């Protein structure tokens, strides 16, 4: 059984090698959904059957387990690769749920084979946070919806080929009765999109929309009942943020080999920071292997998925800060510079991680709602 | 099946120390001589409680460190005063490591007339490891002398196990209350238990197993963890109701954006703690001998069950400090239970000098 | 110069040993005000010319130096003494500033003297952080209020001569605007306390207002003006956590040579604590000072006041707990059993810490004004 | 008065840095080849601001390490791309511990056309006051065989300073950027500064004097504690005013209690930060040699400046990573030099090894 996966571990370290070089795994797993390469690896995993791994057989996948998915996310985030999490693992699940059978067809088997990639459209300038303040309009013609608005940190819509679209249907409805989710294709008339440079290295867009129509057969779910799709995809949002802390725990260990043999292991301060980071990357990788459990179980609470994001995030923080200092002074090389340890990883992780505490919900907002939902707390 | 005895388990527990840990029964057992209440004793026993976790042998349920780790989650919810861990913590060391006629023992802590107590520390550096107490070899026995500190629950323990370091290094040994060279004084600790501080001339004892001592230090860690989970739990559940309850400035201090966080960042590290210690039990059952885990349930105990009842303090205002609301006991054994065989930052440097030797390996 | 304070030094502890014993110090010094050698002690020091130390020479004080008071302050603690510091550093003071010729002629003099002591009528069961909220009422009759409620947390009501109590005079107004102090003796027909025991071993008070009546003349400042007074003696309420702070270092440098001379200081995890717990002593001490300079200058602002109050507070505790901790089996041990170190005194100083987060002012408001009135932040 | 010289001192530099450290220029600066704005330079040399700490002989004010700080502290505010610290730290290491020939260099320093860096650091441990980089004597002069790591800001340095470890112990010395044997690899930091990894084949050096190398290290970490200090403030400003501007729900961020709450943190720590440093100066300028002002500074830089820059990227959300968005620089700069020397656990270390080793005396 755990032989199993074992096998599985090293049958994807041989296939992964066949794929990368050298540089290249860290270049690519640094830019992201929105690198060049991106789809040229997403067509290749499809063709060669990864990316079904986990889903249900019904709808193509090979409905292996949670312990076979993990050794799978470890293992490309191990090699460099970039995998399409969002568009596998959190557009896929929620149609299958709240599509159409029509839906279905034309989306699932594309994603299946590596053709399809999904970009989330839902934040904007006015309405981060308060996601269900958006603006972005949808109006009816006919069969036809009439999109004007833009968003922005809409990540992977340059390399995409469809928007999962959040708009304003209704405007006279209360906010969270207004919305809709809608396809949008990246090729309509009146799409276009803009890049944007993070710290980290990513490059994100704003996306704008103007006079772009769509097919009204395009909202998933019903009209203005998006706001029960996004939470949907939002959840699935989180085997993500576990696959993201079983990077640290092996950047963790292979810290822990780099001060073995240059003998910052002898330091006491390097050993108790490495006792504590140990202690908080148990507890994480524990939780969210509860919290995987529960979501594809369809039993996860929101004060449980609330503790456990902002909980690991924060730790993600915690652990590179910790792990930078372990470094010394090479914790400051940038990859690709000469005398980077671990060919800078954690010194450009530690310009990432800052994103996760407010992407996928805002840890503030997580725990208001530990608090409400969790221990009964009055609001307002 | 297993977990539904457990759910049992849980639900017997949780009926007798709500009868007993009251305000009032709280009040006269804290203020007695041996803090420690004989009735909830006898009412445990009854109930098959102090059996759960012994051997079948000895007329216990055979249901391990798991049984024993959700009995002291609910006495720890309660703050009930009995000392199931030092009596339960030396028995299950008896039943994994003594002789047949250490063994013979178990029977009468199942019924609840024999208890007994562990001495696993000492004053000053006190590496819990590498007792300075001396154990000489005198026939087919043992004679100790030295001092422990602050052993739990000293009044009405039959027997103790002590460790002490010998020719071949530290071990766990046997004694019997009234052995002659052992004698003690009593002290009282920050959650009011009485503790004593032992002194032992040349006592005669009888040694545990050679794995006893490390093994023993493990189980208490898990142990005390547990306990520490149900204070934090039970402290943030009063904490909670109060919040709803107490209004300032025309509102429940529960809607207040700053106390919504301190009760989340409690509810974060509580479920935390309780992964962790799941994670000790699982690995002693599968025959760990790392000690890594238990340092980790241990440690977040330690810190994020220290954390907790200060937070729940703070969140009462004035009435927390008032020793006729219950709140204040969290605090105390909160507080008592993260230094109980070292404290947070000596629990990291033991689990680092761990990491870094395995590394080394 | 510093031979002076010094000297100032070497005299009180020569004092305070001409008066304390062993234990009875630790012992009046844990009761505090409410302890039965209270008046005691105040009588002694008062004669012998200690409280008016630091007060104008104006209003028959010394007239001397911060750095002097904080030797004086630092040494009663050291000796286990208490000292009336609210009755001679807050509401002296106010007095000082805020009262009438007359109302200084009948009470200054007696409270240099050490022959009057108050005590601080605030908090009421439904007004405690929201104090401005409290509805114990005084009613004009002619020239005499009638009062009518209670307060909780009366700290000295049972040992005191006055009550200094915040009561509503104007039920129609502003609640801020409705306030009046009023000087009560402890003496007045309908007045009463009970006991309470706090987990810190400190004994306060609830006390009962029932038909107590006061002349008018007995209202300090102007009638519904008494906000004000609240505030000023709330502000040099802080004089005394300087003080506290103060006894803090004296116990990690007791700690420090306890954990030398039994080798606890060869632990690295040992001499890692020491030194964190040092550098956040030193911001402590440092900021104490400043803030010190300010209030008795009339200077200090709200932002910065809070600031410092509430670091210093969550230090002392963070300081509690990490002494503890290095006290190893020993830290649980209660003063006046065996094989307590250093008397108890860190174990019992922990349960009393938690105090001081929420007294002289509610850690989570002052954050608010630190926002608001330092940094321009909205509120509501 | 002397606060009035440096009132006046603070205001200059706040004009130049506020002129040159712009959305354009700051891109500018960081894409070039030697991350250094060369203009900005000459205009703090043309308003005396380089000279301001350095001694009258050579030119300066004579105003110390207190200038100095107020400079630095400044340049913090605005992440104003010049290397100051390292060439003025070298300065006042040649000032105060160099020969006549070395303080003949100063002069250059004061008027703009020379600058300097240090190269305190070593790869792996890297323990800043025992350097593996060896010291060898020959004749009256030294030569030097190691590798140093990222030296600071390489690019137009015509003299270093290096540590090393002679045949009597540690020690510091002046080597020549052109000197023979002496070779490095551009390298880019965090911060986005040029650094070079410098390898010294037997390279002719000259000693400063025996007590230069503790005393540059103290006086290196008050000045990192200095700009750091400015970091942490001009985040903080800039947070503040985005967070009144932002609204979401219907309001400003500003007006939420958690967003509050950790603004006033950051406001509390930089409170820290700052009277800490200024006890640094003053024991310096008093005449202390222990070095525990100096890593008390730095470990509130280490550790609340680190704290300041994390809260200040996550109260910004999503536009606080654009590279386009000013706040990203002071989260670079903040962590880069919350482990410039060491990181906030090695300080703590050193500063408990201070605190043991004097109590022992
Ligand atoms: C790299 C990257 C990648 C992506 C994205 C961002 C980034 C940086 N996101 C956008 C992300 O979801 C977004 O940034 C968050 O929803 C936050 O919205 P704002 O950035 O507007 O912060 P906003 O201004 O709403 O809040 C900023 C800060 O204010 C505080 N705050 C907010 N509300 C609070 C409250 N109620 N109480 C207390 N504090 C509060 C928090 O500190 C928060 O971090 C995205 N989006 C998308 O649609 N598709 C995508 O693919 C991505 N991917
Ligand atoms: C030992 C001792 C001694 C004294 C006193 C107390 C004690 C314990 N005090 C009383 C003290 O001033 C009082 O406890 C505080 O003002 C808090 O009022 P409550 O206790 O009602 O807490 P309350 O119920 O108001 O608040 C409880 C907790 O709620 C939270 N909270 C409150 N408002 C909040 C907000 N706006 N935002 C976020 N969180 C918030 C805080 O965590 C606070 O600690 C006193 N009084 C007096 O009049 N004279 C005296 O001599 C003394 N001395
Ligand atoms: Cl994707
Ligand atoms: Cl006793
Ligand atoms: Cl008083
Ligand atoms: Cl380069």
């Amino acid at each position: 059984e755990p032989a199993a996966l074992s096998e599985l571990r090293a049958e994807l370290r041989a296939y992964f090698n066949g794929l990368l070089p050298a540089d290249e795994r860290r270049r690519v797993g640094e830019q992201g959904v929105g690198g060049e390469r991106f789809r040229e690896v997403v067509k290749m995993l499809g063709s060669d059957g990864w990316l079904g791994y986990g889903w249900p057989k019904e709808y193509g996948g090979q409905g292996r387990s949670i312990s076979e998915q993990y050794v799978l996310f470890d293992e490309v985030q191990r090699a460099g690769l970039p995998f399409p999490f969002v568009t596998v693992n959190t557009v896929g699940p929620t149609l299958m749920k709240y599509g159409t059978e029509e839906q279905k067809k034309k989306y699932l088997p594309g994603i299946l084979s590596g053709d399809i990639v999904f970009a989330i459209g839902y934040t904007e300038p006015g309405a981060g946070t308060d996601l269900a303040s958006l603006t972005t309009r949808a109006v009816r013609d006919g069969d036809e919806f009439v999109i004007d608005g833009s968003k922005i940190f809409t990540s992977g819509a340059n390399t995409a080929d469809y928007i999962w679209l959040a708009c304003r249907t209704d405007p006279e409805a209360p906010k969270h009765k207004g919305i809709s989710i809608i396809i949008v294709p990246t090729d309509a008339e009146g799409f276009s999109w803009s890049p944007i440079q993070t710290v980290g290295g990513m490059v994100v867009t704003a996306t704008y929309y103007s006079g772009v129509r769509v097919p009204v057969s395009e909202v998933v779910g019903e009209i203005n009942g998006g706001w029960k799709l996004i939470t949907t995809q939002l959840n699935h949002e989180r085997i993500g943020l576990a696959a993201l802390g079983g990077r640290m725990i092996r950047l963790w260990e292979d810290v822990v080999a780099w001060a073995r043999d240059n003998g910052v292991l002898e330091q006491p301060w390097v050993r108790r920071d490495l006792a504590r980071t140990y202690a908080k990357l148990e507890a994480m990788r524990l939780l969210n292997w509860k919290m995987t459990i529960a979501v594809e179980n369809d039993e996860l609470t929101g004060a449980d998925a609330g503790a456990t994001k902002a909980y690991g995030t924060e730790t993600h923080i915690d652990v590179q800060r910790t792990l930078t200092g372990i470094l010394g002074a090479a914790g400051r090389i940038r990859p690709e510079s000469p005398g980077a340890v671990l060919a800078g990883q954690i010194e450009q992780l530690s310009r990432q991680g800052i994103v996760n505490t407010f992407a996928g919900g805002v840890n503030e907002v997580l725990r208001d709602m530990v608090a409400t939902l969790g221990l009964g707390m009055p609001r307002s | 099946t297993l977990g539904e005895e457990l759910t049992e388990l849980q639900g017997l527990a949780r009926q007798i120390f709500t009868d007993h840990a009251t305000h009032q029964r709280l009040r006269a057992v804290e203020t007695s001589e041996s803090r420690i209440d004989e009735t909830l004793w006898r009412e445990l026993a009854g109930a098959g409680l102090l059996g759960v976790a012994l051997p079948e042998a000895a007329g216990g349920a055979g249901l391990g460190l798991g049984a024993l780790c959700v009995l002291l989650e609910e006495q720890g919810r309660h703050v009930a005063p009995v000392p199931l861990w030092p009596t339960l913590v030396a028995a299950l060391a008896i039943a994994e490591h003594g002789t047949a006629e250490q063994r013979d023992l178990l029977p009468g802590v199942v019924d609840g007339s024999r208890r007994l107590t562990v001495a696993l520390e000492e004053f000053g550096v006190g590496d819990v490891a590498a007792p300075g107490c001396t154990a000489v070899p005198d026939g087919d026995g043992w004679r100790l002398s030295g001092t422990k500190a602050v052993v739990p629950s000293i009044t009405g323990a039959a027997h103790l196990l002590v460790s002490a370091t010998g020719p071949d290094g530290p071990g766990l040994f046997l004694v019997d209350a009234d052995a002659p060279g052992l004698s003690w004084e009593r002290t009282e600790t920050t959650s009011r238990d009485m503790a004593g501080n032992l002194t032992l001339d040349a006592v005669p004892a009888r040694a545990l197993g050679p794995a006893a001592l490390p093994w023993t230090l493990d189980v208490a860690r898990t142990a005390l963890a547990a306990v520490q989970l149900g204070v934090a739990s039970g402290a943030l559940h009063i904490t909670a109701s109060y919040l709803k309850e107490r209004e300032q400035f025309g509102r429940p201090l529960g809607t207040f954006q700053a106390v919504q966080h301190q009760l989340a960042d409690c509810y974060i590290e509580i479920e935390a703690m309780r992964v962790c210690l799941w994670q000790a039990v699982c690995a002693a059952e599968d025959g760990a001998t790392d000690g890594k885990a238990a340092l980790v349930a241990k440690w977040w105990a330690d810190e994020g069950g220290l954390n907790v009842v200060h937070r729940t303090q703070h969140l009462h205002g004035g009435i927390g400090v008032d020793v006729d609301y219950p709140i204040h006991r969290y605090f105390l054994w909160g507080k008592q239970i993260s230094g109980t065989l070292g404290g947070a930052s000596a629990d990291l440097q033991r689990l680092g000098d761990l990491i870094a030797e395995g590394a080394a390996s």
